[PDB]
């Protein structure tokens, strides 16, 4: 019997700069979240 | 003369011969045919072989279990991989058992350095319930490990 | 449990009669 | 409407397997002549897979390990017997018979033991065909120095560990087993054609058993076999299975392949007889003439390697003719008729000179067994023999002549 082979991985790491950015593209730059009028 | 003619790779000669028998009135059986296609085949003439199973069927005649084993030798040395499939297809249909075609063809395909073609036939005849002899089973992972199919 | 090791010739050739 | 519009077997027979788990699905037990048989009382409708006919549970057998040390399943031996002691000195190789004969009498001397009573079934030294009872007389008759001389042999193997097991001072439990030696040879007959090797898993233990399994005997050896044995190790039962896709009809046989790719000789040699369909059958040829294998197995259509000749007059007669006869082969060379018929000429003079080297004929052979009525098994099982040799040798020149006949 050969076994059915089954390779699956995850690996957690500290993250670089480029790599947040890569995820971005972004940048939040205003603290505002919603329109106190408009809602939106 | 008929045998003789196909011995020595006169698929001509053959021909002169079947004519004969019909000038004679001798019904052309799967025999002579059969030599006719074994001339055809001897001297790497795939075409030609195709043409004698034509005039089979058209003639009305079974083909041998012999003739269409030498067909699928010539298809497995050619490299021809869909032909040896079509002639396997045709012995099906003919009531025959594929098994000794098939390794005949998969070693053949092996043996001209074929290994993808070879790969596949093999693939097929294993999925399709069939079993090879543990001579192939061998040689299959070692050349398909040599060459560094995993996968195969 | 139930996851464990993974789970045409022959013819437009017949004889013309 | 509905107004208008071999015998069986001993009912006790089933009973007493019955009452003890013993289940017989769509066959029924038969006796005739020549001894008892396995027949399927009604047709049996070819599933998707194998069908169970008969189980067998593992507490009704006499099994003992095939390879030292000798341990017994069930253990019925209980310790310090010296049964044990007189098994236990036999050569591990050759003398299996006689450790299964040794628990065949320790069985039938058991009170609560099945064998008992089973035994009762089992055929009698005057209707057991095994060679070891066979005298000097029926011996001269196989026509073959070779068997003769084995059985001899075998003979003079289970006298001698008789006369030293079983002298004057053994133990009274030890000589009320085998009073005298004809017992005890009764009982190494029974063993060798009755014993079935198998591996068997018990719980956790995986091991090779010699085993004389009850209501699994019964049935009758051939080569082209439509049941098989299977060992059912979680409830530790022994099933017989039709082959899977394979219809039987009512009447049929039910057969297994006692052993595979064994000649006559051998067959009879251990279950004391042969047949003529033999797959496997050698005649010495000269080599000298050969004929074209492909051709030959074209013509009789048989299909499949050298070791799974099979057929799509056609018997294994013609496959053991196959795998027999000089051939050659060279790989898609085919053969030129004038050649073909010299070969085969010579081939069937050759046949004719061993058929003329017997002193009899076949068919003689044959009259003389419609005429017998005071012989024993034996005289007829070595008649068979040889008549069964004859045939396959004229099944031959028959399959050389309509092979050259079909070679056009
Ligand atoms: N195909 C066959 N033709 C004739 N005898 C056979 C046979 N297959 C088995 N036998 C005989 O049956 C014995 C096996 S025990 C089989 C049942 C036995 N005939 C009985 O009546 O008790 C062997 O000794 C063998 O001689």
């Amino acid at each position: 019997m050969i076994d059915r082979y089954k390779h699956q991985q995850l690996r957690i790491g500290l993250v670089s700069p480029q790599q947040i950015s890569a995820w971005a593209t972004g940048e939040v730059t205003k603290p505002y979240t919603f329109h106190y009028k408009t809602n939106k | 003369e008929l045998m003789e003619r196909a011995r020595n790779r006169d698929p001509s000669g053959v021909s002169e011969v079947i004519y004969d028998m019909i000038a004679a009135g001798l019904s052309p059986g799967p025999r002579s045919f059969h030599g006719l296609v074994v001339a055809h085949a001897l001297n790497g003439d795939e075409q030609g072989a195709m043409h004698s199973l034509r005039k089979e069927l058209g003639a009305g005649q079974r083909p041998l279990p012999e003739t269409m084993i030498a067909l699928v030798r010539l298809s497995g040395s050619k490299g021809n991989a869909q032909r040896g499939l079509e002639l396997l297809a045709a012995m099906e249909k003919l009531n025959y058992d594929i098994r000794q075609a098939w390794l005949i063809l998969v070693e053949e395909l092996v043996r001209t350095n074929h290994l993808e073609e070879a790969n596949k036939v093999f693939l097929k005849g294993a999925r399709g319930g069939m079993r090879a002899t543990d001579q192939l089973y061998d040689l299959m992972i070692e050349e398909d490990c040599k060459a560094g199919d995993h996968s195969n | 449990g139930t996851g464990f090791n993974k789970g045409d010739i022959l013819f437009y050739h017949r004889e013309f009669c | 409407f509905p107004l208008f519009q071999l015998e069986s077997a001993d009912p006790d027979f089933y009973k007493i397997g019955y009452v003890r788990r013993v289940r017989a699905y769509g066959v029924e037990f038969k006796e005739g002549p020549d001894g008892f048989g396995i027949y399927a009382s009604k047709d049996i409708e070819p599933r998707r897979r194998a069908r169970v006919i008969m189980e067998i549970p593992h507490e009704l057998m006499i099994t003992i390990r095939q390879k030292h040390p000798w341990m017994f399943f069930p253990d019925i031996v209980p310790i310090g017997h010296p049964i044990f002691d007189i098994i236990n000195s036999t050569d591990p190789e050759r003398d299996w018979d006689l450790r299964l004969a040794c628990l065949l009498l320790f069985s039938f001397d058991r009170e609560d033991h099945f064998w008992r009573l089973y035994g009762d079934f089992l055929p009698a030294a005057d209707e057991c065909s095994s060679l070891l009872l066979a005298t000097e007389e029926d011996l001269a008759e196989l026509q073959d120095p070779q068997l003769v001389s084995t059985i001899r042999q075998q003979q003079k193997r289970v006298l001698e560990f008789w006369e030293k097991n079983w002298h004057s001072g053994v133990p009274l439990k030890i000589k009320r087993l085998a009073e005298d030696a004809e017992r005890f040879i009764w009982a190494v007959s029974i063993a060798q054609t009755r014993c079935i090797s198998m591996k068997t898993r018990i719980g956790a233990l995986v091991q090779d058993l010699n085993m004389m399994i009850p209501y699994a005997d019964m049935l009758n050896h051939s080569f082209e076999p439509n049941c098989f044995l299977h060992w059912r190790p979680k409830d530790r039962i022994l099933e017989v299975m039709s082959n899977a896709g394979q219809a039987i009809k009512k009447g049929e046989e039910m057969t297994i392949n006692y052993m595979p790719g064994q000649k006559n000789n051998m067959l009879m040699e251990r279950y004391g007889f042969s047949t003529p369909v033999n797959p496997w059958d050698a005649i010495p040829f000269s080599g000298d003439s050969r004929i074209h294998l492909n051709s030959f197995l074209s013509v009789f259509n048989i299909f499949g390697l050298p070791e799974e000749y099979y057929h799509d007059f056609v018997d294994g007669a013609v496959i053991a003719a196959a795998r027999t006869l000089p051939t050659w082969s060279d790989i898609d060379l085919p053969p030129i008729p004038s050649a073909e018929r010299k070969a085969v000429k010579e081939l069937q003079d050759e046949c004719r000179k061993m058929l003329a080297e017997y002193p009899t004929t076949s068919e003689q052979d044959q009259k003389l067994l419609d005429s017998l009525s005071e012989a024993r098994t034996t005289f007829a099982t070595a008649v068979k023999y040889r008549m069964h040799r004859k045939m396959f040798i004229g099944k031959i020149i028959k399959a050389l002549d309509i092979y050259q006949e079909r070679l056009l």
